[PDB]
């Protein structure tokens, strides 16, 4: 299973078979024999396993990371507070890599299924990619290899100033 | 630097006020390394004289280890006192001339504008 909201998937619409030839579809036969000889024995092996995994049911949790003071709340030089603001940002920055991948999975998953209509029926997924990319580029692009929170902050302040100077004229 | 400070007795190895400082632990990493420097000396001595390096002259080897730990213990105690005095004089100076070591308020990064250097 998986969450169908994280990974949206249009319902399948298979036309019902319309066989108007006298001959037998050889696909539909090896599909029966495949179910009896391959699918059926395997499902027993899996049902056996999941009855063991039910007897030894174990649990694990997603770790919670409360929020710590931002970098903006750190006096210059106080490495004790910079360190925690830096660790948090690195955690945040990493979750943003995986958000981008998820948005990319959708766009790739849509391109395949729409097939010859991707130029039309993949607009919404291409729009989220185009939007979530602009945000990503506005946060993390050009930081460099030694990227950190302080550089992320410096890049934002330099951009908030270049836009304030847009209206200071207009 | 500290030669002529007040109350400095001449050629006194461990002044009395050093006794207010905690002693070196006997198995101090610094004392233990002295024990090994002693042991090696006994081994080097046997090597230079063409004797069995480890079997020969254990009385000598024991006395090389003891000599270096003994001397290192008292030498360590003196360096602790010299280092304790350095801080003592350093901090009391800060107190007597506060106008020369002003406490500074350091702005937070919200208020600082670090220039951004793109890596393209
Ligand atoms: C060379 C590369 C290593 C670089 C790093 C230096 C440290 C490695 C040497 C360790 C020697 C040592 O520490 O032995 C002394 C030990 C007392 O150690 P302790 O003061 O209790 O705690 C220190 C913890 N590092 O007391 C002992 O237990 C030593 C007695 C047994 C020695 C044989």
């Amino acid at each position: 299973s998986w969450d169908k909201d994280v990974y949206p998937e249009p319902p399948s619409r298979t036309p019902a078979p319309s066989p108007q030839t006298s001959l037998p579809n050889p696909i539909t036969y090896l599909t029966k024999a495949y179910d009896l000889v391959v699918d059926w024995p395997v499902t027993l092996v899996r049902e056996f396993i999941e009855r063991q995994h039910a007897k030894n049911r174990t649990y694990y949790y997603h770790r919670q990371y409360r929020r710590v003071p931002d970098i903006t709340e750190c006096k210059e030089g106080d490495v004790l507070c910079i360190y925690e603001a830096e660790m948090q940002w690195r955690r945040d920055f990493k979750v943003d890599q995986e958000i981008m991948n998820i948005i990319q999975e959708r766009l790739k998953a849509c391109q395949q299924r729409e097939g010859e209509n991707y130029q039309q029926n993949c607009a919404k997924e291409l729009e989220q990619f185009t939007k979530v990319t602009k945000a990503y580029q506005d946060r993390y692009l050009d930081l460099g290899a030694y990227y950190s929170a302080r550089k992320c902050l410096a890049k934002q302040k330099q951009r908030m100033l270049e836009e304030r100077k847009a209206a200071r004229q207009e | 630097m500290m030669n002529g400070r007040p109350g400095h007795e001449p050629l006194k190895f461990l002044p009395d006020e050093a006794r207010s400082l905690p002693p070196p632990k006997l198995n101090d990493p610094r004392l233990v390394y002295m024990g090994l420097l002693g042991y090696c000396t006994g081994l080097m001595d046997n090597m230079l004289r063409m004797r069995p390096v480890m079997r020969a002259g254990l009385h000598r080897q024991l006395l090389f280890v003891t000599s270096f730990v003994f001397a290192g213990y008292f030498y360590l105690k003196r360096q602790n006192y010299l280092y304790a005095v350095k801080d003592h004089d350093m901090f009391g100076y800060i107190k007597l001339h506060p106008e020369d070591f002003p406490e500074k308020e350091k702005k937070t990064y919200a208020e600082i504008l670090e220039p951004f250097h793109p890596v393209r």
